[PDB]
C-alpha cells in the first residue's frame, strides 16, 4: 500500500539547523514529484518547492529560494527539507505531498501525516504542580470541582491523569495558554458530587516527558 | 498571482453553498488548473476536486466545481457535520501552485449554549511559595467568541492576562480558559475578583 | 516598455497536443530572447532565417508562437520540406518558413509511469495538410467504401491515437515540447523591436 510518512516533531532554538524527513512506500520513488508545504497557524497552505527523485531537478518558489533547500535520497526512497540559521517566523505545521496517478504534474494529490516544527527561544523547563482545591466557600453550585494547575512548562505536550489513569468522568483537561515568557500553562478539572470531598483520594498525576517529571499531588 | 477567497462561508444541513477563488492564471496549454482541497482539523489536506470538470474517486458526488472567467466555484450540494473544513484552491498554470487563503465552513443547526464558569482562588502552596495566579475556566459554549474581562472589586483590571479559545472535542462545542497572574500582596489587598465571560451578556 | 509573455508557454504546466497546436500571438512587445536561453540545453535550437543570437537586435512585424508535444523522434518532421504523420496530418510548416524552433525534453512533466493519454496526433487523414492549418475534427474515418455512420468497424476506425508516454521509454518515444516561433521579417510597421 501506498503511504507517507514523517519525521517527528521537531523543537529546536533560532540559529541551529533542522533536516526532516518524509518517506514514500508502495510506489515508485523516482518517477513522482515530492515536495513541501508550509502551514503556519491559522494560516493556510504555501508552496515551497518539489524535486524530481529520478534525477535532483528543484523547483522552487520565489519565496523559498534560497531560505531552504530540498533535497532527496533515490537509494533510500526519502526525501529531505533542510533548514539553516532557523528563525522564530519558521514555526509551523510542514507536509510533504506528491502527484497521484492522475492529473498533472504539480497537482499533489498524495499528502502526509504532517511534521510539526516551533522553534523558539524559551529553553527546557519542568512544570510546578499546584491543587486547585474545591471552593470551601461555596462546595456546590456547579458541585465540587476539584483541578490542578500545570504551570511553566515550554514543551506544550503534556498528559494529566488522575488516579493512575481512573475517573475518566468528570475530567476535561484545558489546551494550555502560550504566556508572553514563552511557557505555556494548562488546567485540568473534574466535577463530582459536593458531598463527595476526598471520595478515593482525589489525586492527580502529572507527566512531562522532555523532562522525565513525575509529580503526583493530592487535595 | 495571488487567489482570494471569502474568510468564511455558512450554509444549513441539506441545502447547497458555493466558494468563489477569484486570481486564476493561465497558460498556452489552456484555462482551467484549478483544484480544491479540503483539511479537517489536526490532519492533512485533502485533493477534493482537480480540472474543475473532473473530480477524483472516493469523493462523493456532492462536490462539484466550475469557473466562469477569472472565477472559480466549489459547489456542495449536501451538507452534513463532517463537511466542516478549510476549503482552499490552487491555481497550477505557469508551473507554480497558489493556494488561497481558504474559507471556514461551518454547518448551522447546532445549538447555541451558555459557557460554564468556574473560577478558582490562588492555591495554598502557591500562596506559601512567592507567587499567585487565578484561574478562570470556559466551557460549554458553541459559538467560538468570548473576551475574557477581569475586575478587581469592581474595578478594570488588564495586567498579566492571557486567553484562549480552542475546541473541546467531538462534542462539537468550544472552551477557553484564562490566567491573571499576580503577586501574593497583590491578591490579599482587595476582595475576590471576579471574571466577566460575555459570551453575549455578562456571566 | 511592456515585456513580452513568454513566460506564458515556456513556464506553462501543460501544451496542447499537435492535432490542436495552439498558436499564441504576440505584440506590443519588447522580445529579450535572452530569457529562452536560460533553460535546459534544447535538443534543437534550429532557426532557418536568422541567427537565434541576432533576434534582440532586430524588429519583427507580427511573431505568432505554436506548441505542442511529440515523441521526441518526430522532431525531424517539425521543419520546411519534411514528410511523416505529424508533417502531413498535424503541423505542416511551409517552405518558406523564417523562424526558430525549440525543443526539449519533458519526460518529467509530461509523462507518467501509468501512462499520460492527454496528448493525440491524428494518425491518419484524407489528404495532406497546408502549412499553418489545424484540424481539430474527431469525425471517424472513413477508410473503405461503407459510409462510416459513426460507430468504428472494420473498415473505419478514430484518427485521433493516444500517446503513451512513460518515463521507462527510451530516448526517442518520450514527450519533447516543441516551441515555434514564426514571424516575418520584411521591414513593414514592427510591433516587436526588442531592447533597443
Amino acid at each position: 500500500q501506498m503511504q507517507l510518512v514523517q519525521s517527528g516533531a521537531e523543537v529546536k532554538k533560532p540559529g541551529e539547523s533542522l533536516k526532516i524527513s518524509c518517506k514514500g512506500s508502495g510506489y515508485t520513488f523516482s518517477y513522482y514529484w515530492i515536495g513541501w508545504v508550509r502551514q503556519m497557524p491559522g494560516k493556510g497552505l504555501e508552496w515551497m518547492g518539489i524535486i524530481y527523485p529520478g534525477d535532483s531537478d528543484t523547483r522552487y518558489s520565489p519565496s523559498f529560494q534560497g531560505q531552504v533547500t530540498i533535497s532527496a535520497d533515490k537509494s533510500i526512497s526519502t526525501a529531505y527539507l533542510h533548514w539553516s540559521s532557523l528563525k522564530a517566523s519558521d514555526t509551523a505545521m510542514y507536509y510533504c505531498a506528491r502527484q497521484g496517478d492522475l492529473g498533472d504534474w504539480i497537482l499533489l494529490g498524495y499528502w502526509g501525516q504532517g511534521t510539526l516544527v516551533t522553534v523558539s527561544s524559551a529553553s527546557t523547563k519542568g512544570p510546578s504542580v499546584f491543587p486547585l482545591a474545591p471552593s470551601s466557600k461555596s462546595t456546590s453550585g456547579g458541585t465540587a470541582a476539584l483541578g490542578c494547575l500545570v504551570k511553566d512548562y515550554f514543551p506544550e505536550p503534556v498528559t494529566v491523569s488522575w488516579n493512575s489513569g481512573a475517573l475518566t468522568s468528570g475530567v476535561h483537561t484545558f489546551p494550555a495558554v502560550l504566556q508572553s515568557s514563552g511557557l505555556y500553562s494548562l488546567s485540568s478539572v473534574v466535577t463530582v458530587p459536593s458531598s463527595s470531598l476526598g471520595t478515593q483520594t482525589y489525586i492527580c498525576n502529572v507527566n512531562h516527558k522532555p523532562s522525565n517529571t513525575k509529580v503526583d499531588k493530592k487535595v | 498571482s495571488a487567489l482570494t477567497q471569502p474568510p468564511s462561508a455558512s450554509g444549513s444541513p441539506g441545502q447547497s453553498v458555493t466558494i468563489s477563488c477569484t486570481g486564476a492564471s493561465s497558460d498556452v496549454g489552456g484555462y482551467n488548473y484549478v483544484s480544491w482541497y479540503q483539511q479537517h482539523p489536526g490532519k492533512a489536506p485533502k485533493l477534493m476536486i482537480y480540472e474543475v470538470n473532473k473530480r477524483p474517486s472516493g469523493v462523493p458526488d456532492r462536490f462539484s466545481g466550475s469557473k466562469s472567467g477569472n472565477t472559480a466555484s466549489l459547489t456542495i450540494s449536501g451538507l452534513q457535520a463532517d463537511d466542516e473544513a478549510d476549503y482552499y484552491c490552487c491555481s497550477y498554470a505557469l508551473s507554480r501552485v497558489v493556494f488561497g487563503g481558504g474559507t471556514m465552513l461551518t454547518v448551522l443547526g447546532q445549538p447555541k449554549a451558555a459557557p460554564s464558569v468556574t473560577l478558582f482562588p490562588p492555591s495554598s502552596e502557591e500562596l506559601q511559595a512567592n507567587k499567585a495566579t487565578l484561574v478562570c475556566l470556559i466551557s460549554d459554549f458553541y459559538p467560538g467568541a468570548v473576551t475574557v474581562a477581569w475586575k478587581a472589586d469592581s474595578s478594570p483590571v488588564k495586567a498579566g492576562v492571557e486567553t484562549t479559545t480552542p475546541s473541546k472535542q467531538s462534542n462539537n462545542k468550544y472552551a477557553a480558559s484564562s490566567y491573571l497572574s499576580l503577586t501574593p500582596e497583590q491578591w490579599k489587598s482587595h476582595r475576590s475578583y471576579s471574571c466577566q465571560v460575555t459570551h453575549e451578556g455578562s456571566t | 516598455t511592456n515585456l513580452c509573455p513568454f513566460h506564458e508557454v515556456f513556464n506553462a504546466t501543460t501544451f496542447a497536443s499537435v492535432y490542436a497546436w495552439n498558436r499564441k500571438r504576440i505584440s506590443n512587445c519588447v522580445a529579450d530572447y535572452s530569457v529562452i536561453y536560460n533553460f535546459a540545453p534544447f535538443f534543437a535550437f534550429k532557426c532557418y532565417g536568422v541567427s537565434p543570437t541576432k533576434l534582440n537586435d532586430l524588429c519583427f512585424t507580427n511573431v505568432y508562437a505554436d506548441s505542442f508535444v511529440i515523441r521526441g523522434n518526430e522532431v525531424s518532421q517539425i521543419a520546411p520540406g519534411q514528410t511523416g504523420n505529424i508533417a502531413d496530418y498535424n503541423y505542416k510548416l511551409p517552405d518558406d518558413f523564417t523562424g526558430c524552433v525549440i525543443a526539449w525534453n519533458s519526460n518529467k512533466l509530461d509523462s507518467k509511469p501509468s501512462g499520460n493519454y492527454n496528448y493525440l496526433y491524428r494518425l491518419l487523414r484524407k489528404s495532406k495538410l497546408k502549412p499553418f492549418e489545424r484540424d481539430i475534427s474527431t469525425e471517424i474515418y472513413q477508410a473503405g467504401n461503407k459510409p462510416c455512420n459513426g460507430v468504428a468497424g472494420p473498415n473505419c476506425y478514430s484518427p485521433l491515437q493516444s500517446y503513451g508516454f512513460r518515463p521507462t521509454y527510451g530516448v526517442g518515444h518520450q514527450p519533447y515540447r516543441v516551441v515555434v516561433l514564426s514571424f516575418e521579417l520584411l521591414h513593414a510597421p514592427a510591433t516587436v523591436c526588442g531592447p533597443k
